[PDB]
C-alpha cells in the first residue's frame, strides 16, 4: 500500500504553554519521533523505531533539529517584523514529506506558514517558491538564489524516500495491519434515535450505511466525523432518526476492507436497560 | 530522517 | 488572527456503565497554539490524563488529543474543559446510551 513520511515543525514566539520549537515526525500519519527546544533531545515514539535505530541515529536527529530550532528562531523574528507584528504571540510552521506508492512512484511537498497562513510553498516541477503574499516575496528571491528548491527536491525525492522505505520495513506489521471495526447499535430511549458506532479499526477508511427492510436507506441519516482513538485506531458513527422503526426492519451495515458487519434491532444496547 | 539543510527566510 | 477550537468528546468504546473505557477529547482547528485542555469528573480535573504532542494538519490548523482511562457510572458527569485565549468551553460527554 501507499506510505508516507512527514515532518511538522512548530515555532512559537512568547510562551508559556509550549517551547519555542516543537518537531513531530510521522509515518502514515502516526507519530514516531518527537523533539522540542526545552529538552533539546530527539526521542523515539514507537517500538519499531526503538528496536531498529539507536544512539547514533538519535544524536544526529537531535543535532539536525537543534539547528532547525536556531533557524526557526531567526526566521520568525524576521517575518514578524515584516508584518509589523513584533510584540505579540506568533507562529512559524513548516511541514514537508514524501509519499511512496505501490506504483513505486513518489510524491513530495514542502511548505511554510506564518500565523497559520501560507507563506511560501515549493513547486518542485519548476524549482521555484510560491509566495503567498508580499511579505514572502523577499524570501522567494533569496531562496531561489540559494538553490533551496533544488536541495529540498533532492531530499524529498531521494533521502526522504530512502528512509521511508527503511521505516516501512521496521514497522511493517503495524503499518500494514488490518483491524476490523467493533460495531454496536446504541439507543438512549426506545423512542430516541439509534446510533451505529464503529470503533477500533485501521486503516481509517470505513463506510456506515443503514438499511430498511431492506435495501439501503439514507433518509434521516446523520453520518458523523471520522475520529481518532488514543491508540492509533479510529472510530466513526451514524445516527438514524426515523418515525415509529416498529413495522419496518432496520439494520446497520459497516464495511471495512471489503468485509461487512451487520447489526439489527435485536442488537441494540442501552444504559441502563 | 529530517532534512539536515535549512535556510532562514 | 484567532481561530477557536473545535471540541469533540467521546469514548473509545460505547459508554456502557461499569465497563472499563477511555475518555477522549479531540481539540482541533485552533490558533494560536497556546491552549489548556482538561478532562473533568464531576467538575474536578482527572489526574494522569495524557495529551498528544503538538501537531497540525494541512491547512495549518493545530490539533491535540487528551485521553484518560475511565469507568462511567450512573451518577457521574464527564466533560472536557478547554481554555483558549479569552474563552473557556466545557463540553459534557454524551454516551448516546
Amino acid at each position: 500500500g501507499t506510505h508516507s513520511l512527514k515532518y511538522v515543525y512548530t515555532g512559537v514566539s512568547r510562551g508559556i504553554d509550549f517551547p519555542e520549537f516543537t518537531a513531530v515526525g510521522m509515518v502514515d500519519d502516526g507519530q514516531f519521533m518527537y523533539f522540542d527546544s526545552n529538552s533539546m533531545k530527539a526521542v523515539p515514539k514507537t517500538e519499531w523505531i526503538r528496536q531498529n535505530e539507536g544512539a547514533d541515529y538519535w544524536d544526529r536527529q537531535t543535532q539536525v533539529l537543534i539547528g532547525a530550532h536556531q533557524v526557526f528562531k531567526d526566521s520568525i523574528q524576521i517575518v514578524m517584523e515584516r508584518f509589523n507584528q513584533s510584540k505579540g504571540v506568533h507562529t512559524w510552521q513548516n511541514m514537508y514529506g514524501c509519499e511512496l506508492n505501490d506504483d513505486g512512484t513518489t510524491q513530495g511537498f514542502y511548505q511554510y506558514a506564518y500565523d497559520g497562513e501560507d507563506f511560501v510553498s515549493l513547486d518542485k516541477n519548476t524549482l521555484t517558491w510560491t509566495a503567498a503574499n508580499p511579505q514572502a516575496v523577499i524570501t522567494k528571491h533569496k531562496w531561489e538564489a540559494l538553490a533551496v528548491a533544488e536541495q529540498n527536491k533532492g531530499y524529498l525525492e531521494n533521502t526522504c524516500i530512502e528512509w521511508l522505505k527503511k521505516y516501512v520495513a521496521y514497522g511493517k506489521d503495524t503499518l500494514e495491519r488490518k483491524v476490523s471495526p467493533q460495531v454496536s447499535l446504541l439507543q438512549k430511549d426506545p423512542s430516541s434515535p439509534v446510533t451505529c458506532h464503529a470503533t477500533g479499526f485501521y486503516p481509517s477508511g470505513v463506510t456506515i450505511t443503514w438499511q430498511k427492510n431492506g435495501q439501503d436507506h439514507d433518509e434521516d441519516v446523520d453520518l458523523g466525523e471520522l475520529l481518532p482513538n488514543e491508540d492509533g485506531s479510529f472510530q466513526r458513527m451514524s445516527t438514524l432518526n426515523v418515525g415509529p422503526w416498529k413495522n419496518n426492519r432496520f439494520s446497520c451495515v459497516v464495511e471495512h476492507q471489503d468485509k461487512t458487519i451487520r447489526k439489527t434491532e435485536d442488537d441494540i444496547i442501552t444504559n441502563f436497560d | 530522517f529530517a532534512n539536515f539543510c535549512l535556510m532562514m527566510i | 488572527k484567532v481561530s477557536s477550537p473545535k471540541i469533540q468528546v467521546y469514548s473509545h468504546y460505547p459508554g456502557e456503565y461499569g465497563k472499563e473505557n477511555t475518555l477522549i477529547c479531540y481539540v482541533s482547528g485552533f490558533h494560536p497554539p497556546d491552549i489548556s485542555i482538561e478532562l473533568l469528573k464531576n467538575g474536578e480535573v482527572i489526574a494522569d490524563a495524557q495529551q498528544t504532542d503538538l501537531a497540525f494538519e494541512k491547512g495549518w490548523q493545530f490539533h491535540l488529543t487528551k485521553s484518560v482511562s475511565f469507568k462511567p457510572e450512573k451518577s457521574d458527569e464527564y466533560s472536557c474543559s478547554v481554555r483558549h485565549m479569552s474563552k473557556t468551553k466545557k463540553i459534557v460527554w454524551e454516551s448516546n446510551m
